[PDB]
RNA sequence: CCCCACUAUGCUUAGCCCUAAACCUCAACAGUUAAAUCAACAAAACUGCUCGCCAGAACACUACGAGCCACAGCUUAAAACUCAAAG
RNA sequence: AUAGGUUUGGUCCUAGCCUUUCUAUUAGCUCUUAGUAAGAUUACACAUGCAAGCAUCCCCGUUCCAGUGAGUUCACCCUCUAAAUCACCACGAUCAAAAGGGACAAGCAUCAAGCACGCAGCAAUGCAGCUCAAAACGCUUAGCCUAGCCACACCCCCACGGGAAACAGCAGUGAUUAACCUUUAGCAAUAAACGAAAGUUUAACUAAGCUAUACUAACCCCAGGGUUGGUCAAUUUCGUGCCAGCCACCGCGGUCACACG
């Protein structure tokens, strides 16, 4: 009923969080969009229709 | 044969036939009875008999028992409250310590049928599903509705195969 | 298995033997006939005023096979099986 | 016994059933390596067509040919299955006839 | 099991063969599957007209009323069959979608009617 | 009042007594065999906590579970002593016994 | 169905899903409806979410629950 | 196998080895002689309670493993293939 | 089991094997229709196509459904108590993770010792214990207790990182095995996601396609397979001559074969 440790899922966990917080990207980055394609760079995604 | 004296006592039909249904205070119970002796005859009997009994209507109750450890026999009870019930049994019949412990500790009869009516309530007739559980499994099974296309073919207007080729 | 069964087919007690043997009626219980008393047989002789003493457990050596079957235990695929008449 | 005795001891503990020349599969399916006569065990006396095969699972047996005479030869594909062939001791398996190489049993 | 989020819902579990629908109405997790496990079964619904051409559905109200008190939803299909017993208001939509059968409707009785008329 | 302990209440013996402040208790309970329909004893051991040092190898106890465990293994405490080891009182009578004889009479106190 | 990982199908690249033509008057009749329905909704649901708090603090917490608990321990002693 | 001769050994002392048809092949405690006494033979048939042991033959007083002052040993003790009998 | 056959020159006892019943898979021979259910052998490798979008931008969702059975006492009860639903503060309810206690597969004791597995104390630190023949520790095997649940998601238990470039999603293919379903249609129903909503999307699902695997029903025309010494229902005539061959058990065949063809 010993759990076995997995060190490695903790390990990620933290380093994942904290890459999170030291990369998160900006708002010129995320809300960026171009005016002829009308699709956001960051995530190259079109805007709906009623907003173009 | 079955091995053993009094082999009915290994019994389900037996077992079932005890009438004491200790409460939720009850949780330990203590035997001591002597070996030798006519005045703890019945303490004996106690012990052959009924314990069986006692302990298959109430699994969640430790029951102890002690051989010789005093001149007379006697019955305790440890309750969750931290009171004891002390009972003497010296001089008496199996039955009437079978009775008297059902009097002071057991449940009656009014308490018991109440228990058992709400289980009844947990399987509901009109509920369909698999037998274990439900009575019926599917709608087709009562007398006026459609029924299942294993046993009787649908009409050709009512399967999608022709809707389809009847509108394309 | 010939010599045995008409052994014990001729050392068994009839109802009328065995009122007269205790003295008492025989009194014949059925499922479809309900609570209703049957006399199958009454003794010949004086019948006893006093009843038999109840017994709180009976003595009786039992048979694994039957009490095994009756909790539903006795599994066999060979068992109640569809025959023909006899 | 007694019931202590049988308590403790627990259920019957049912020995491991033993798996056939076939592994507990119905056929299989090997490459013919010779084709050789055996003479069987008293009270017979006759020359029985053999052949000896490399199964899938990578053992190598002798099986047994039935019928009236056969045309295999080496490095031939055959199926295999139970069947003991009471005459010759040893001998577990049985060649299918009418499968892959094996040809049904030619009429008279 | 645990799901991350959902909540119960109170939808319709398909049933039956083919071309033989039969749902029972069943307290169930969002995430769950169609129908896998519930919680509760609070009634059925058999689709198919019967001999007397009427299509059954059972409800238990009195359960009804509890999980909706404990913090269930409900299915739009569902909502629908509240609607047309009087235990809930008719929904929206099955207001509109009659009036717009009726103008359907009407604008077939215009071709037909010129049809008949002019030929 | 209520504790994650799922034994609230057990009676048992003192086997062992060789750890400071606790007591290694035997308990005993009566489990059905489902194939011969007989009761038989199946025993467990419980460690419980005595702040005094009071229990002796061979004496029964009563235990009391704990609100929570004070240690890892350690989830009732000894809430009294039952049958002293030797110096049992006839709880009927409150007099000694020695087995089934009393080694002071009755009737000394009427 | 698909993950977060899972690629995107070739077809779907140069899709655009034009939303569905408005009737002015059915779009405001039916946007008050709902309005409606679902404040007769909330209000319902309010009432049934009362009756499930009140038996649970009743069963606990009653007059006849309570009235039967000190007959049991009277009963007791 | 019969006759003669002679040795280890049989004996004492100090240690080891720990086996037997070590079988009266019939377990210990308590109790019974009536009922169905009872397959056969043998040393009549049974009850209560408890421990130990056995589950087709052969492979097998075997192999491997482990333990032992035992080193060609003892104890514990299987499996594969084979038979439709063995007893 | 209502039992039966078989040890022998013969009898009784004991005993094993086998037969008779009911299911599943594969093989041989054979095969008319309709409805329904079910449907790789392999955690081996995979061409192509599709399976997650919605929406006035943000968010939400893609952590679900679906799939597989590699591994395997995380699945149940109690206590306590997050997240989530009940528009919202609160309330309590519902649901439920983490943590604590208890319970919980099979075989092997030729796995009998494990080797730190304990307790006290605020702490310092002290004591020397804890588990086990009533089976500890250990090996092997197996998905389970099925309205469904657990676990896994190419591999290194994990996934920062590395190997490396992934269908155990649908259809389909290679290899492999005795084991072999279409590279259909549609979101009309239900369910899920999103949206205030009309509605949009979904290889979930629904409706079809294929297969004597099974159930039900039917058919003017349309039946084959196995068996025929005894157990066990049922053989005429030839040929063969301990040869060729047959048998589930006992056995047949040596020139009169109800047992081979
Ligand atoms: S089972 Fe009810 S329709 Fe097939
Ligand atoms: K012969
Ligand atoms: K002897
Ligand atoms: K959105
Ligand atoms: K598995
Ligand atoms: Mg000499
Ligand atoms: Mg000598
Ligand atoms: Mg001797
Ligand atoms: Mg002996
Ligand atoms: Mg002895
Ligand atoms: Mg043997
Ligand atoms: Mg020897
Ligand atoms: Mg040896
Ligand atoms: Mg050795
Ligand atoms: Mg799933
Ligand atoms: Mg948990
Ligand atoms: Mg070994
Ligand atoms: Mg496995
Ligand atoms: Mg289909
Ligand atoms: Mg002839
Ligand atoms: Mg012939």
């Amino acid at each position: 009923k010993k759990v076995r440790p997995r060190l490695i899922a903790e390990l990620a966990r933290r380093v994942r969080a904290l890459r999170e917080q030291l990369n998160r990207p900006r708002d010129s980055q995320l809300y960026a969009v171009d005016y002829e394609t009308l699709t956001r760079p960051f995530s190259g995604r079109r805007l709906p229709v009623r907003a173009w | 044969p079955m091995k053993g004296r009094f082999p009915i006592r290994r019994t389900l039909q037996y077992l079932s036939q005890g009438n004491v249904v200790f409460k939720d205070s009850v949780k330990v119970m203590t035997v001591n009875y002597n070996t030798h002796g006519e005045l703890g005859e019945g303490a004996r009997k106690f012990v052959f008999f009924n314990i069986p009994q006692i302990q298959y209507k109430n699994p969640w109750v430790q029951i102890m028992m002690f051989k010789n450890m005093t001149p007379s026999p006697f019955l305790r009870f440890y309750l969750d409250s931290g009171e004891q019930v002390l009972v003497d049994v010296e001089t008496k019949s199996n039955k009437e310590i079978m009775e008297h412990i059902r009097k002071i500790l057991g449940k009656n009869e009014e308490t018991l049928r109440e228990e058992e009516e709400e289980k009844k309530q947990l399987s509901h007739p009109a509920n369909f599903g698999p037998r274990k559980y439900c009575l019926r499994e599917c709608i087709c099974e009562v007398e006026g509705q459609v029924p299942c296309p294993s046993l009787v073919p649908l009409p050709k207007e009512m399967r999608g195969k022709y809707k389809a080729a009847l509108k394309a | 298995l010939t010599q045995g069964l008409f052994r014990g087919l001729s050392r068994q007690e009839t109802h009328q033997q065995l009122a007269d043997k205790k003295g008492l009626h025989v009194v014949e219980i059925r499922e479809e006939c309900g609570p209703l008393p049957i006399v199958v047989a009454s003794p010949r002789g004086p019948l006893r005023k006093d009843p038999e003493p109840e017994d709180e457990v009976p003595d009786v050596k039992l048979d694994w096979e039957d009490v095994k079957t009756a909790q539903g235990m006795k599994r066999s695929v060979w068992s109640n099986l569809k025959r023909a008449a006899t | 016994a007694t019931l202590n005795q049988m308590h403790r001891l627990g259920p019957p503990k049912r020995p491991p059933r033993k798996l056939g020349p076939t592994e507990g599969r119905p056929q299989l399916k090997g490459v013919v390596l010779c084709t050789f006569t055996r003479k069987p065990k008293k009270p017979n006396s006759a020359n029985r067509k053999c052949c000896r095969v490399r199964l899938s699972t990578g053992r190598e047996a002798v099986c047994f040919i039935p019928g009236e005479g056969h045309t295999l030869q080496e490095h031939q594909i055959v199926l295999v299955e139970g069947g003991r062939t009471q005459d010759l001791p040893g001998v577990k398996l049985t060649v299918v006839r009418g499968k892959y190489d094996c040809g049904h049993v030619q009429k008279k | 099991k645990a799901y991350r989020g959902g909540h119960l819902t109170i939808r319709l579990a398909l049933g039956g063969c083919t071309n033989r629908p039969f749902y029972r109405i069943v307290a169930a997790h969002n995430k769950c599957p169609r129908d896998g496990r519930f919680v509760e079964q609070l009634g059925s619904y058999d689709p198919l007209p019967n001999s007397h051409g009427e299509k059954l559905v059972a409800l238990n109200l009195d359960r009804i009323r509890h999980w909706i008190g404990c913090g269930a939803h409900l299915s739009k299909p569902m909502e629908k069959l509240l609607g047309l017993a009087g235990f809930f208001p008719l929904h929206p939509m099955m207001i509109t979608n009659a009036e717009r059968l009726r103008r359907k409707r009407a604008r077939e009785v215009l071709l037909a009617s010129q049809k008949t008329d002019a030929e | 009042v209520r504790s994650s302990v799922h034994a609230r209440w057990i009676v048992g013996k003192v086997i062992g007594t060789k750890m400071q402040k606790t007591a290694k208790v035997r308990v005993t309970r009566l489990v059905l065999d489902p194939y011969l329909l007989k009761y038989f004893n199946k025993r467990k051991t419980y460690f419980a906590h005595d702040a005094l040092q009071q229990c002796t190898v061979g004496d029964i106890v009563l235990l009391r579970a704990l609100p929570v465990p004070r240690a890892k293994h350690v989830k009732h405490e000894l809430a009294e002593i039952v049958f002293k080891v030797g110096k049992v009182i006839d709880p009927v009578t409150g007099k000694p016994c020695a087995g089934t004889t009393y080694l002071e009479s009755p009737l000394s106190s009427e | 169905r698909k993950t977060r990982h899972d690629p995107l199908a070739k077809s779907k690249i140069e899709r655009v899903n034009m939303p569905p033509a408005v009737d002015p008057a059915e779009f405001f009749v039916l946007m008050e409806r709902y309005q409606h329905y679902r404040q007769t909704v909330r209000a319902l649901r309010m009432e049934f979410v009362s009756e499930v708090q009140r038996k649970v603090h009743e069963a606990r917490a009653g007059v006849l629950a309570e009235r039967k608990a000190l007959k049991d321990a009277a009963e007791h002693r």
